[PDB]
């Protein structure tokens, strides 16, 4: 060690004695040796090359060099002192060290820290990190259900997965109190030690008794963050409601993950007693428990790349980038992806191209200089179709596939419940503002089943978000404006739950024109009585009965990363001409008459298709396809 | 009164000697730590000694302490090998007794309060199961006179908290000495300690300053469950009385909301703390949990509610759902193996009675009429509990895996109608309401009843019952019901056959692909409302009929009977 | 259950210029047990 500071580990827990005992010299209560665990992890660091390291999924990870050594090299070239120690790599290497770490985290981890700092500073003498490297051990063997956890895993590193609900304000807590003598101005720092400070009680200089006063804002504080999180268990017993768990983040992990984000969370399961009343210092026999956090895994093999994941530069290998680019250059890329989306359902090519264009999303642009408000860049789809037509299953599939996906169904909702509401947090007791689905879906998708049965007091909420993406809560709690930039995937039944063919489109839909003009795509899911289609659908469904994702998500991620298509002269003139054409056509009543909103719809759909093709310029093909899809969707 | 050293000797000799060594095998298994809980049986103890049994019935808690310590001392001679120390808790107890041996000095005497206590170092738990002679008493009737007495009760569950770690023996460590003191907890609350009575501290005259931690402590699986009188138990006009029950160790996570339970325990008090005296709450400390009375082909279907006549195809489809179509999750998208039936009917054909019988039948069942369960009654809501906004469930989420028998679906509230549409379509319930932001999981199957389009378009079977007056039909039914009043398969056996039938998991054969596609297109032409939902209906009914046959392969007979049922329903 | 209160049971101090009084009592114990007078 050169002398870099040893900043304490608030998230690991309060310190302890570290009592050791001979049976060589293990830690009391544990089958651990500091020397053995330290040396085993030093071996793991120096010699652990992968059996397989897919460069495509693990960019920057080779199959030749020892794995974590080049990680230490990058932690030398840049200044963040954190090392991602995959617990399953440890499981493959040394099962004993897995047992010791995922039974005794707060003591095995500091030894791992010591070893890493020692090896790193041996390798690089003149490298300077702000403090010691810290090991983030994650991807421990997934416990499925918190409700099926036992009281034997207290302080034992677990992992679960779920979506956030709230990330409350920072809360400082003491780490090194500052004291000054009121009489003689003698100063002293007092380190927080094992959960409580030591008030000096005598001046060190003038020996006055209890003249030492605690100066607050000279002290040292690490931060905190209550992060209320809703679990997504993979085990759902017969009637276990959605479990929700409190997460206390600390100095480095605070405000790294927002509400609505979906995360695996690996962290220390920590029981803490409950005070009987807020002022009495008694406690309760019946503890609470809350997971701590040592790591959030953002990546999911079922979902697509997140927003910050797309934003970060070093996300894709050059080979993967070239694979995506040539896959784009292949002419039938759009129809290949529309076929890929939801493989179960049988050849809804038009609807799937539309849903794909939604998922890619239109181009983002700034109108602050123009002062035209904020131009909604998202896309919105209305699957208007007869009941029992797999529209609801499309809703479920896309909701699962997309991150930042929220879900509503008819009048299982309310205006305040979608916007926001003030309620007291029962752990801090302050009146806090909890978000709704329309704020959790801020940069994602809201899937709304039973969209007709969503009585207009609620669709009043949808109006503002669909026109300008702002959601102004004006209430005795707060008078503020929540961002709600949600793409919408609405599902509507016709009146009387069957598409009468006598009634025309608007007459059958029966929704307000000021709402139906907001959805920039409307699909009339109808069933022609093609017996060939019936036979083929039967064979498809029974086929799945008797019975790629990575490239798809990486493709969409690259598109969002560095594809922001712009209009061309050809595309603009075609857009004007096609808008006039559609206006002339739909001027006939019954059908949805065109609007400047529909001009915006055409522009956005063209931008989305250009994003799909990576053209970096909206083309006549794009605008022609947008026109074609709009017509064939509405017809 | 008696001498409890004599009683402990009695039960020690008993546990060693009673029977294959009945209790001996259990004792050696727990000695090796192949079981963590134990259960005394007062029938098995009345096998020899009745006075001890009557005393246990009258002062059960003390004898619980006796039995548990007796087995604790019987432990080590039954121990025969080195156990693998499966828990960090095992590591702690082994380390503790190791250092006690190290600094033993066996001649040296130690105080009456310097020793690792039983409640800490036991690592097993001992409960009971009251005798058959002990009649289960009414929850209302378990009064103050029955405090301390051993008592069994039978009641329905209303709501059950989760498993949070109750403290049993808190462990404190010092700032100077290094010993480890214990605070054995008993009550709902404890004042922490701040000073260490270790004799090194008493010698040093040092500040104790001991700090509690969870590492060396002893937590336990603790739940507080609620229970409710049986509606048959209830007197003429009073509402059903409730009761709080406390669940510990290997009694945890047995009962669940809505499931009938029989709990055997003792009715011990807690401090109440405005009239003088010394008042006290009452909780029943559970010591054996047994769900009972709901959750323990042609002749079979006719056995489904023999008191109803006719509707033979209806009963067959009901049997079919009760077996359940094959649960499928292929390629991520879920094709749930639930079967949804609606019974539209003329006023009065015993459709409500059919729903009630299915409610009494299924291992999970919830019979909800129109407005008794509306809004939160069907959905899930929020309630104060460790006080907290516990989100708990209504009817459907209580019936998360079972059968919701919905009665008079026609006149339900429109929000209830919307929720039921959601659960039939996707077996979830999304909510973004005032204080709730959830997506409940409800894998339920719907049995709607109603009186005469969305119904037709979202279902697997709709059945119109029109009792067209036919003289011979009504004559036979009249004779039948009059005979029923005149004279006034077994349900358990029926449910056992169904329970085994649930788990054969057939997979469709390729030979029937042509047959099923041909039948689908032919039914479509005969229609020309049928669609892919009706395709999935025939296909699910085929899978379920294969399950009823118990063979793992569906055949032509199955699809034939499925089309027979649907034709009968539509016509 | 709050009716009774059993004691606070405890154990020994396993593990762990100015000396401490337990050590000094120990030194007196060793001095008074093991002190030899006379000669072989
Ligand atoms: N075969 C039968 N066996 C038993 N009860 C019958 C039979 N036929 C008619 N009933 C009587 O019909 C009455 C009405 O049934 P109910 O469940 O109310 O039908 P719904 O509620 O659909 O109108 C019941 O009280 C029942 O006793
Ligand atoms: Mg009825
Ligand atoms: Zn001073
Ligand atoms: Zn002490």
């Amino acid at each position: 060690v050169r002398g870099t500071p040893v900043r304490q580990r608030p998230d690991l827990g309060s310190a302890q004695k570290g009592l050791q005992v001979d049976l060589k010299l293990v830690i009391w209560g544990t089958d651990v040796n500091v020397a053995a665990c330290k040396e085993n992890f030093q071996r793991f660091l120096q010699r652990f090359i992968d059996p397989l390291a897919k460069e495509e999924e693990n960019v920057g990870i080779d199959i030749t060099e020892p794995l974590y050594m080049q990680r230490l090299g990058e932690i030398n070239v840049i200044g963040e002192p954190f090392l991602n120690v995959n617990c399953e790599h440890i499981k493959s290497f040394d099962k004993n060290l897995y047992r010791q770490l995922i039974s005794y985290p707060q003591e095995v981890i500091p030894t791992f820290d010591m070893a890493v700092n020692e090896i790193f500073f041996d390798r690089y003498p003149d490298s300077i990190l702000e403090h010691q490297i810290q090991v983030r051990p994650f991807n421990a063997l997934k416990t499925k259900n918190m409700r099926n956890l036992n009281p034997e895993d207290i302080d034992q590193l677990i992992t679960i997965s779920g979506m956030v609900i709230r990330t409350s304000q920072l809360i400082p807590e003491m780490q090194e109190a500052f004291f000054q003598c009121q009489v003689c101005a003698h100063t002293t720092r007092v380190e927080m030690d094992r959960g409580r400070i030591a008030e000096p009680s005598v001046c060190g200089r003038c020996h006055t008794t209890h003249s030492m006063a605690l100066i607050h804002n000279r002290s040292l504080f690490s931060d905190k963050q209550m992060i209320k999180l809703q679990e997504s268990p993979e085990d759902m017993p017969a009637g276990q409601t959605p479990h929700t768990v409190i997460l206390f983040a600390h100095n480095d992990l605070v405000d790294k993950v927002q509400p609505g984000d979906r995360v695996n969370v690996t962290g220390i399961y920590r029981a803490v007693p409950i005070r009987v009343n807020p002022r009495v210092s008694n406690v309760k026999s019946v503890y609470k428990t809350h997971i701590d956090v040592i790591h959030y895994r953002k990546t999911d093999a079922k979902r697509l790349h997140g927003l910050d994941e797309e934003a970060e530069q070093k996300l894709f290998s050059e080979k993967r980038v070239e694979l995506l680019k040539e896959l784009s250059r292949k002419p039938d890329i759009y129809e290949r992806l529309a076929s890929a989306l939801a493989p179960s359902i049988y050849e809804h090519e038009d609807i799937k191209k539309g849903i794909l264009l939604q998922l890619f999303g239109g181009t983002r642009k700034d109108f602050s200089h123009t002062g035209r408000g904020k131009f909604r860049a998202e896309i919105n789809i209305l699957l208007c179709g007869d009941p029992g037509t797999s529209k609801s299953q499309l809703l479920q599939y896309v909701y699962n596939l997309v991150p930042r996906g929220q879900y509503t169904s008819g009048k299982g909702s309310s205006a305040v419940g979608l916007t926001a509401y003030v309620m007291k947090d029962p752990e801090t007791r302050q009146l806090v503002l909890q978000t709704g689905a329309l704020v959790l879906s801020d940069n994602g998708i809201c899937c709304i089943d039973e969209f007709d049965k969503m009585n207009e007091s609620t669709r009043s909420v949808l109006h503002e978000v669909m026109e300008q993406q702002t959601l102004s809560i004006a209430k005795a709690g707060i008078i503020c404006q929540l961002n709600a930039r949600t793409s919408v995937l609405a599902a509507a039944n016709p009146i009387e739950s069957q598409w009468n063919p006598k009634k025309t489109t608007i007459e059958n839909i029966q929704l307000p024109h000021t709402l139906l003009s907001r959805f920039d795509l409307i699909f009339l899911m109808l069933d022609p009585q093609d017996e060939a289609y019936d036979r083929r659908l039967a064979h498809h469904l029974v086929a799945l009965y008797y019975q790629d994702m990575a490239v798809l998500k990486d493709y969409i991620a690259y598109a969002h990363s560095t594809i922001m298509p712009r209009l061309s002269e050809e595309a603009s003139q075609a857009l004007i001409e096609a808008y006039v054409d559609m206006r002339k056509i739909g001027s006939s009543r019954g059908m949805v008459s065109a609007y400047p909103r529909q001009l915006e719809s055409l522009i956005r759909l063209a931008e989305a298709h250009a994003k799909v093709r990576l053209s970096n310029k909206v083309e006549a093909i794009d605008v022609e396809e947008a026109k074609r899809l709009h017509r064939e969707a509405l017809k | 009164l008696k001498d409890y050293a004599l009683e402990k000797e009695k039960v020690k000799k008993f546990l060693q000697e009673f029977y294959q060594f009945k209790y001996g095998n259990q004792l050696v298994r727990l000695a090796h730590r192949e079981q963590v809980a134990l259960y005394v049986d007062l029938d098995d103890v009345a096998e020899d000694d009745p006075e001890l049994v009557d005393s246990i019935c009258e002062n059960a808690r003390r004898y619980a302490k006796l039995f548990a310590d007796a087995v604790q001392e019987l432990l080590p001679q039954y121990k025969e090998r080195e156990v693998v120390n499966k828990d960090v808790l095992d590591v702690y107890i082994e380390h503790r007794l190791m250092m006690e041996q190290r600094s033993r000095d066996p001649g040296m005497v130690r105080s009456p309060q310097n020793q690792y206590p039983a409640e800490l170092m036991r690592r097993f738990e001992l409960y009971f199961q009251g005798p058959s002679s002990n009649k289960p008493r009414v929850i209302r009737e378990v009064r103050a006179d029955s405090v301390g007495k051993l008592v069994t009760v039978r009641g329905i569950v209303t709501r059950v908290s989760e498993v949070k770690p109750k403290m049993v023996v808190a462990t404190y460590t010092c700032d100077q000495c290094g010993a480890e003191t214990y605070q054995p907890i008993q009550s709902p609350t404890f004042m922490p300690l701040i000073m260490c009575p270790s004799q090194e501290c008493q010698t040093n005259r040092s500040g104790g300053r001991l700090y509690l931690q969870t590492r060396g402590s002893r937590f336990i699986k603790f739940q507080e469950m609620k229970m409710q009188e049986h509606s048959d138990q209830v007197p003429v006009g009073n509402i059903p009385r409730s009761i709080t029950v406390l669940v510990e160790g290997e009694n945890t996570r047995i009962a669940q909301p809505g499931d009938h339970v029989s709990v055997t325990g003792i009715f011990l008090p807690i401090l109440r703390t405005v009239v003088q005296g010394l008042l006290s709450e009452t909780y029943l400390e559970a010591h054996r949990i047994v769900k009972m009375n709901k959750s323990e082909y042609e002749k079979l279907a006719a056995s489904i509610a023999p008191e109803i006549y006719g509707h033979e195809d209806v009963k067959k489809a009901l049997l079919l759902l009760l077996v359940g179509g094959v649960d499928q999750s292929p390629r991520g998208m879920k094709i749930r193996g639930n079967i949804n039936i609606c019974l539209m009917g003329d006023p009065g054909v015993a459709k409500s009675q059919l729903l009630s019988y299915i409610d009494r039948l299924a291992p999970r069942s919830q019979y909800t009429t129109g407005r008794g369960s509306s809004g939160v009654g069907l959905t899930a809501a929020v309630l104060r509990d460790s006080g907290e906004l516990t989100l708990e469930g209504g009817a459907l989420v209580l019936a998360d895996q079972g059968v919701c028998c919905i009665d008079e679906f026609d006149k339900m509230a429109e929000a209830d109608r919307t929720a039921i549409h959601e659960v039939m379509e996707q077996q979830t319930i999304s909510i973004a309401k005032a204080g709730i932001l959830t997506t409940l999981n409800a894998r339920c199957s719907i049995l709607a009843a109603a009186n005469p389009a969305a119904l037709l378009s979202r279902f697997d079977l709709l059945w119109l019952i029109q009792d067209r007056p036919d003289r011979d039909n009504d004559l036979r039914l009249a004779q039948h019901i009059t005979y029923v009043h005149q004279h006034s398969l077994d349900m358990k056996l029926m449910r056992r056959y169904i329970a085994m039938c649930r788990e054969k998991q057939p997979m469709v054969p390729e030979s029937l692909a042509d047959y099923i596609t041909a039948a689908y297109v032919e039914m479509r032409r005969e229609a020309w409302y049928t669609s892919a939902r009706t395709l999935l209906a025939i296909l699910r009914l085929s899978t379920a009929l294969a399950r009823l046959r118990m063979v793992d392969v569906v055949e032509k007979e199955d699809v034939n009977e499925a089309i027979r049922l649907m034709e009968m329903s539509k016509d | 259950s709050g009716f009774d209160d059993p004691g606070i049971f405890y154990s020994d101090s396993f593990g762990g210029g100015q000396a401490r009084k337990s050590q000094l009592q120990r030194r007196f114990k060793e001095f008074l047990r093991q002190y030899r007078v006379g000669t072989d």
